[PDB]
């Protein structure tokens, strides 16, 4: 993507530049040529035209663009994803989205089981630590007026 | 009028459709005819399917048994007057109809009500009845439809044969139903209130309303015929009927069988074209051919010579070509059978149809975007019709097919490629042609013998006969001939000389031949006719010509091939035959051929090589005429063809009349051996001879394609024995009985005559010794020849009466006019009354005459400007009123100078060029003109040497330096009569303080047009002569086009005073008007003003010369040079005493007649009176046919009115009210509104008042802008001034940006439309015809014809379509997306920018005179970045914002276009 | 130049009148009686210390640097009667454009609506 609308913060990125390090935006990686250890990087170049009517723009690849960089170490940082939780804890009935986050009520932060609640980072997806709290905090709220009314009833 | 079509593509009923289209068809009141009365209407039809329940629901309440076989309901029209009618039309009905055992299950009437229609339309009410009948023999679908239509035609037969009048059968089958009739368009569904009920429904409807052209109903006459509907009118109709009673004879097929017998008169008499098409069309799709495929045969696609088009397309093209003539003209066809739907186009594309898809899979089509309300977000394709382009709906399988899909569909039905090789062509025959048997010439004495034969002078072997084999074009003339009239000269003349041509007014528009090459062929088919209903092979092996006309060793190899198939015919008559011998001779001829098709023959060779001493010629046109019209009449011309060998065809008209008779092939012996013994004898040069010869055919040709662009018709095979042409001066009798259909006002000669004349030319020819060819007088004046209109003794008697000041030698002048021979018909009349003379002094006053004069029009470019401003000057002084011509004028002559003279003009001309139009110069007159047709050139364009046209000029009109500037042959804006009503409604707007003036032309049939344009809000009708003079026309146009302006005048006045239409305008006439007494004969005929004209030039020192085209005029008025424009003699002075004499003479004429005022002897017409021109000529003239008027009544014979009649105003008058303080304080504005598709030329009478207001350029861009949303209405924006900016959220409907004067336009689709910017239409065609600056920015996809006439616009489009950017004269067009074909049609100025993807724009140019390139100077790169910067801020388009974000490489996919003209005239050149 | 009227089209006439003149009162289509302010009833408007500039004291013919406090009643508006009177003297300054009458909404506001 661009520099702009990097997933992070921007603060980052310029104390990156200032330690030393160097950028190479809008591109993707294809190929690690190399025996045993990786010699090289094959990678394309890619284009981006303007937003749609919604606001994400559509990749697209050069057909004339390809390079090859130096490459010793190659360390990647695609991103993240939940586990399959069900069979993980002998529970298959654990209601859970297509992503891999499982579900949750909205008002009480209590999944389908009851006594088992869920609230973090594992429902949103790979948010922050402020949103984090934030679940913490209305999880231990729920899980206080549950623990009250099943006690009580 | 107007005509459209709903239909449903899954292919079940519902409501919904008969609901938006009765909501669709309750739109079209704005382009219908708007009257004073305010109930009659002008006819309306609907056609719907027929709502089984509905009846079958009313036949259970009458109390039979609710069947289950669909049922049949037929609507019949039977006479109401007389009730001795209805029960004998019962009794056919019922006794055809029960001849096959069908059960009738009963009758009824239709509710109506009749308080709702007129009164005129109301007295020829018939009755409407309705019968329902049923099926017994469980018979299968098809054939239930083939016996339907067989009982309705032996009914309708039957009828016929009692002479019944007033019956008529609307529709009779069991899958469609008709409600059609002749009152209002809105009033429908409270004139039939059976459309009202809950059952009514339908998967498909048709509706249509016609423009009545005359006043006077007939309810039959009303679309949507029996399964068809159409909009506009057909070029050639009176030449299909005769094709189509030839291919009457072998027209059998075994769907019908015996009863084919019943079918042979396949057209009947009185209806319209239309109707006639529609029942071909019936028979043609009864046998078992599918809708697309009748359509494909009848109406095809215009053969494009590139291969960028399917192979398998070329040759079902081909196909269809060979199989029937087509039927060329304005057409926008909306067929459907009970299984299709389809629409579709003429050749050229000359009438507009668009439609939309929604969500519901339903489609709406029609001639306007916004005649139905739907959901602007619930759609998916908003599309146009290209021409020949058809789109489909297949009902029994419920599918869509676009153009493309349709095509290869429709392609893979046969095999159609191993068909088009079965034919045998030309050019292998001509290349192995045998080099052997070569004729050897005649000697020369026997050549200028027969040469003198035929008298044929010497002046035409090097004025109309060397430039054509010179260079390889016709001759041209520079004015009008006033050579008195075939039938009225002593001195023998070509008999061709009395058959004028023919062309079409407002009603059917011209086509440009010198741009339009693509769509004309002159092919020819031999061994072609033959059964229509037949699918196999042996219809496609015949012969192929690429010219009717052939030189002689083609001749020879075409009679070679046909083998012993040929026949020859004596052309010749003896001398000593007797007084009666052509009769003889023509009965021998007659049936010697009809001997010789019967044995066997088929190729029937026409020659007059029997031309001796004893035998003289017979005229080749008599004989085709008779032997074509016996083999019509006696089945027989589909047998044979017919090949003629003339002797003195050597111009290029005695082809085209040879050809519209009935023959196909041509050969002029004569004029090639004429050129080889001119070319021997060496004064061309060093030019071989097979050079000049090809030269010479290929100008033969070129000019046959511009006699048969004049009329409006295409291809040549819809020509061949058309009786397209007029004859004048010969016996009814003759012209009927050898002629197949053409009007003759008044009679002539009969046969004794010609025979006469004939044998003195023959005997003075042959008999005697001539030496040498005589100089003959037929163009400019030779003493030798004929007489002529203006003699030197005429023109100096009258320059030195105009000089001297004196009256009494203007009397000598008069007296010298008019004891002259008869030369024209004006002066075979004499005037006659009862009364006794009054005292000079007793008649008006010569102010109050003078105060009816004019003077037509004059272009800048043909004339001086010093000439053009002393006429000015002299008609403004004396209170008259003058002219400003085509041509524009300079504005710095539009106030007063210091000596008190008036240097602008008083009638403002708007031609097809619009070349000078402008905001401020629609507004510095008090009154407009339409120049429809010249007189001396009918519909051809304003020629216009190239060296003519200086500095002055080109910056005048918006050109280039120094180029042959033609106007338009057609006026791109009128196209039907509707079309005329808007551009009048348009011009009446714009300036509401003048009235607007149509400029006509005489000839037959003009009482038609007369009684259109009466109803289209004009109050002056100026009929032109075909005797006025011009700039530059080619000579056979003057000399062979046109009817002297009496005939005409007098027939316009009687066809508006017959419907009470008289009392409504104004009727001027020109032409010839010399002396007092034609003036007053003009004034009795029926004309109020009169124009003078070239009489008036005279006046000034034209010494006529005749050679006003070469820019050498001696007395200085057509010249454009430095030296010769000092030689300038003329004073107004001199028209002021011309005028002030002329008044006296008819002061005093009228005065010794007896009346007192013109007022009373405008049309008592009685006062005249026919006199014979002596003992010695004995013919038959008889201008009765004329003398006759009708009677008026109550309302007078002139213009009772003062004042025009005003028009309904728009949106735009409410405009005004609320910007007042831009016109009190000078402040921005911003509005908004909502618009509808009956809003016509919105934002123009604004755009009037910031003119008048602060000027043409006072305001800053962007001053008051105005926002639409929704549809807007037709012509948006026109002349609109710098400052005001109307955008627009929707879509246009056509002829936006018309006139735009500094205007700026924006069209975008709304914000919520999920639609592709670049891939939907959003405008219509002619977009910015004839503008003059300003920017325009649209966001879809243009119609056809798009940016014509532009001259300083700056558009930026995302589409295009056919003849695109056509005579672009100067600004910029940015187009991103594929263009039509035909880009760029004779570019002299500006730049285009092409966007092309797949790399095929090299396919569709047509380079002529422009070339193109890739974008190489950075400057153009930056001029391009800023266009499409500034689109893409005003529009906020997508496809813009992604071009310039993939800018980097994507300039190389550009194409620029720019003409070769002006490749050295600018300041940064193309090339490095 | 460009076309824009910078003038207002109605204008007040508060219970202070700082720039009524005799012709500021004769460059409007509608005149204005600001009895009470909507939020602040029954108050004169007010202004800071450090707000009035040179401009705006130049405009009002005031001291810069000062609280300017309009006084709450009008000074002219004692009694329906004198309402009636500075209606009659405004709308003959201005023989082109009418009257207007500002109020705030309470009970009884009915009596004084007929009333004006
Ligand atoms: C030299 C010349 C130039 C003309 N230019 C125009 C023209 O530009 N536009 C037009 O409508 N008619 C033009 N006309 C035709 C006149 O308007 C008018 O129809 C004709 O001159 C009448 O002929 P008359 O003088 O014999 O009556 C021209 C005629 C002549 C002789
Ligand atoms: S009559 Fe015409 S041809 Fe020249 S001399 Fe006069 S302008």
């Amino acid at each position: 993507r661009d520099r702009k609308n990097m997933p992070g913060s921007q603060r980052e990125v310029a104390h990156a530049e200032e330690e030393g390090v160097e950028f190479i935006w809008q591109a993707a990686p294809e190929g690690f040529t190399g025996d045993t250890v990786v010699t090289g990087v094959r990678a394309v170049r890619i284009h981006l035209g303007v937003a749609d009517a919604t606001g994400r723009q559509t990749p697209q690849v050069i057909e004339g663009s390809e390079f090859t960089v130096q490459a010793d170490l190659v360390i990647k940082a695609l991103g993240f994803e939940p586990e399959d939780l069900p069979n993980a804890f002998d529970e298959p009935e654990l209601k859970v989205t297509r992503w891999g986050t499982l579900l949750v009520d909205h008002r009480t932060k209590m999944t389908n089981m009851d006594g088992v609640f869920a609230a973090g980072d594992i429902v949103r997806g790979a948010s922050l630590v402020v949103w984090a709290i934030r679940d913490g905090r209305d999880a231990a709220e729920g899980i206080h007026a549950y623990a009250k009314a099943k006690a009580e009833a | 009028c107007g005509v459209g079509f709903i239909a449903a593509i899954d292919g079940k009923p519902r409501r919904s459709v008969v609901e938006k289209g009765i909501e669709a068809l309750k739109a079209v009141w704005h382009r219908g005819a708007v009257d004073a009365d305010g109930k009659t209407g002008d006819g309306a039809g609907i056609h719907v399917a027929v709502p089984q329940k509905f009846f079958k629901d009313h036949v259970k309440v009458i109390g039979h048994r609710a069947p289950d076989n669909k049922l049949a309901v037929g609507q019949v029209f039977l006479p109401r007057i007389s009730l001795d009618a209805q029960e004998a039309c019962r009794c056919i009905v019922e006794t055809e109809i029960l001849a096959f055992g069908y059960y009738i299950y009963g009758w009824r009437q239709v509710p109506i009500n009749v308080d709702i229609i007129g009164e005129k339309a109301n007295a020829t009410r018939p009755e409407i009845e309705q019968i329902i009948v049923g099926n017994n023999k469980g018979v299968s679908d098809e054939q239930f439809e083939l016996d339907l239509y067989i009982i309705r035609r032996r009914i309708e037969k039957a009828v016929k044969g009692e002479q019944i009048n007033d019956f008529y059968i609307c529709s009779l089958s069991a899958r469609s139903i008709i409600y059609k009739g002749m009152f209002l368009a809105e009033q429908l569904t409270t004139f039939y209130p059976d459309l009202l009920d809950e059952r009514f429904e339908s998967d498909f409807a048709i509706y249509h309303q016609r423009y009545s052209t005359n006043t006077f109903p007939t309810w039959p006459l009303a679309q949507p015929f029996r399964m068809l509907a159409h909009n506009g009118e057909i070029n050639t109709v009176k030449g299909n009927v005769n094709w189509m009673k030839a291919h009457e004879t072998r027209m059998e097929h075994p769907a019908f069988g015996t009863h084919m017998q019943d079918l042979k008169p396949v057209i009947g008499v009185g209806l319209s074209d239309s109707g006639s098409l529609d029942t071909v069309f019936e028979v043609m799709v009864r046998a078992g051919r599918t809708a697309p495929m009748v359509k494909m045969m009848l109406v095809p696609q215009a053969l494009t010579s590139s291969q960028t088009t399917p192979d398998n397309h070329k040759a079902l093209i081909q196909y269809c070509n060979s199989v029937m003539e087509p039927w060329d003209g304005p057409a926008a066809l909306a067929m459907t059978d009970g299984r299709w739907v389809v629409g579709g186009m003429d050749r050229n594309g000359l009438r507009p149809m668009r439609y939309t898809i929604t969500t519901d899979g339903l489609i709406i089509g029609g001639s306007e975007t916004g005649m139905v309300k739907i959901d602007e977000t619930q759609v998916i394709e908003k599309g146009r019709l290209g021409p020949g382009e058809m789109i489909a709906v297949d009902l029994q399988s419920g599918k869509l097919y676009r153009d493309r899909e349709l095509k290869d569909h429709l392609a893979t039905l046969k095999p159609w490629d191993k068909w088009v090789q079965n034919t045998t062509h030309l050019d292998e025959l001509v290349k192995t042609a045998s080099l052997k048997g070569e004729p050897s010439d005649m000697d020369k004495a026997e050549l200028r013998r027969r040469q003198q034969a035929f008298g044929l002078t010497m002046e035409d072997m090097e004025l109309i006969l060397h430039p054509m084999v010179e260079d390889g074009k016709e001759a041209i003339g520079s004015m009008g001939d006033d050579s008195p009239i075939a039938v009225l000269s002593d001195k023998y003349r070509g008999l061709h000389h009395f058959f004028r041509q023919n062309f079409s007014q407002v009603t059917n528009p011209p086509i440009d031949s010198l741009r339009e090459r693509r769509v004309m062929s002159l092919k020819t088919r031999l061994g072609n006719l033959g059964n229509i209903l037949d699918e196999d092979e042996t219809q496609t092996r015949l012969l192929q010509l690429e010219s009717p006309v052939l030189t002689t060793a083609e001749f020879r190899a075409m009679r070679d091939y046909m083998g012993d198939t040929a026949a020859e015919i004596d052309a010749t008559f003896p001398v000593d035959g007797g007084p009666e011998a052509l009769r003889d001779a023509l009965r021998r001829i007659r049936q010697e051929t009809e001997d010789a098709v019967r044995g066997g023959a088929t190729h029937v060779i026409l020659t007059d090589e029997a031309m001796g001493p004893a035998r003289a010629a017979i005229p080749a046109i008599l004989a085709t005429g008779a032997v074509h019209t016996h083999l019509i009449r006696s089945n027989l011309r589909t047998f044979t063809s017919l090949n003629v060998r003339t002797a003195e065809g050597l111009d290029t008209h005695y082809f085209a009349v040879l050809i519209g008779v009935g023959a196909t092939t041509v050969n002029a012996y004569l004029a090639q051996e004429a050129i080889a013994e001119r070319h021997r004898r060496g004064l061309f040069g060093s030019m071989p001879l097979e050079k000049g010869m090809a030269n010479y055919k290929k100008a033969i040709d070129d000019g046959l394609l511009k006699i048969m662009s004049k009329m409006g018709i295409s291809v040549i095979s819809s020509y061949r024995g058309g009786g397209n042409f007029e004859a004048i001066g010969l016996s009814r009798a003759l012209v009927a009985e050898h002629f197949p259909a053409m009007v003759s006002r008044i009679s002539g000669i009969g046969l004794n005559g010609i025979q006469k004349k004939v044998l003195e030319q023959h005997a003075t020819a042959y008999n005697e010794e001539v030496v040498a060819l005589p100089v003959g007088g037929f163009y400019r004046f030779r003493k030798s020849g004929d007489r002529h209109g203006w003699e030197g003794g005429v023109i100096h008697t009258l320059q030195q009466a105009v000089t001297n000041d004196s009256y009494t030698t203007f009397k000598k002048y008069s007296e010298q006019v008019n004891k002259r021979p008869p030369m024209q018909l004006r002066d075979l009349l004499e005037l006659r009354s009862t009364k006794a003379p009054v005292p000079v002094d007793e008649v008006e006053s010569i102010t109050a005459i003078r105060k009816r004069f004019i003077t037509p029009g004059m272009s800048m470019g043909a004339l001086s400007p010093e000439a053009h401003g002393t006429l000015n000057v002299a008609m403004n002084r004396i209170g008259a009123k003058s002219d400003s011509g085509e041509g524009g004028e300079d504005p710095a002559r539009f106030r007063p100078d210091k000596n008190g003279d008036n240097w602008n003009s008083a009638i403002k001309q708007v031609a097809s060029g619009r070349f000078g139009v402008t905001a401020e110069y629609l507004n510095q007159c008090r009154e407009l003109e339409i120049k429809v047709a010249q007189g001396a050139k009918p519909g051809e364009g304003g020629q216009l040497p190239g060296f003519k046209v200086t500095e002055m000029i080109a910056r005048l009109r918006h050109s280039t330096p120094g180029v042959m500037l033609i106007s338009p042959p057609p006026h791109h804006d009128i196209y039907s009569i509707e079309d005329l009503a808007q551009l009048i409604y348009d011009l009446k707007q714009i300036n509401p303080d003048a009235k607007v003036t149509v400029k006509l032309v005489s000839r037959s049939g003009i009482g038609t047009i007369a009684a259109g344009v009466a109803k289209a809000n004009a109050d002056i009708i100026l009929i032109s002569g075909n005797s006025g003079g011009t700039g530059a026309s080619p000579q056979t146009s003057i000399k062979f086009a046109g009817l002297p302006w009496e005939m005409g005048l007098s027939e316009v006045h009687q066809v508006l005073t017959l419907n009470r239409l008289r009392h409504r305008v104004r009727l001027r006439t020109d032409g010839g008007l010399k002396t007092g007494r034609d003036i007053v004969i003009a004034a009795m005929l029926g004309a109020e003003e009169f124009g003078i004209g070239t009489a008036s030039l005279i006046a000034m020192g034209c010494i006529m010369v005749r050679q006003c085209h070469s820019n050498t005029c001696p007395v200085g008025v057509c010249v454009q040079d430095d030296k010769l424009r000092q030689k300038f003699v003329g004073t107004p002075e001199k028209v002021v005493n011309l005028f002030t004499f002329l008044a006296e003479e008819v002061r005093e004429i009228l005065a010794g007649l007896g009346f007192r005022s013109l007022n009373e002897v405008i049309g008592r017409t009685d006062l005249l009176h026919q006199v014979s021109r002596g003992a010695e000529h004995l013919d038959d003239l008889d201008l009765n046919p004329r003398l006759a008027q009708v009677d008026p009544g109550e309302n007078a014979r002139y213009c009772t009115l003062q004042g025009r009649n005003e028009v309904p105003d728009t949106l735009d008058a409410r405009i005004v009210a609320d910007a007042r303080p831009l016109f009190e304080e000078g402040e921005k504005m911003q509005l908004a509104y909502n618009a509808r598709n009956t809003q016509r030329a919105i934002g123009t009478r604004l755009s009037s008042m910031v003119t008048r207001k602060f000027g043409m350029f006072g305001l800053q861009p962007g001053h008051i802008t105005i926002r639409l949303r929704g549809t807007a209405g037709q012509s948006l924006g026109a002349f609109a001034v710098q400052g005001i900016k109307l955008e627009v959220m929707g879509d246009a409907n056509d002829y936006v940006g018309k006139g735009l004067s500094g205007g700026t336009i924006v069209v975008r689709p709304t914000t919520s439309s999920p639609l592709e910017t670049n891939k939907n239409t959003i405008i219509g065609n002619t977009v910015l015809y004839g503008a003059t600056a300003g920017k325009l920015f649209a966001a879809g996809q243009a119609g056809e014809r798009f940016a014509v006439r532009n001259s300083g616009a700056t558009v930026v489009v995302e589409g295009c379509g056919s003849n695109g950017c056509e005579y672009m004269t100067g600004g910029t067009a940015v187009i991103l997306g594929r263009v039509g074909d035909n880009f760029a049609a004779g570019m002299t100025g500006g730049m285009a920018y092409v966007y092309d993807l797949d790399d095929s724009l090299p396919l569709y140019i047509n380079d002529e005179s422009v070339i193109f390139q890739r974008i190489e100077v950075g400057h153009y790169e930056s001029q391009l970045k800023h266009l499409i910067e500034e689109h893409v801020t005003e529009t906020q388009s997508r496809f813009a914002a992604e071009i310039l974000n993939d800018w980097a490489r994507e300039v190389t996919k550009f194409w620029q276009v720019v003409p070769k003209e002006m490749l050295n005239r600018l300041e940064v050149p193309v090339h490095l």
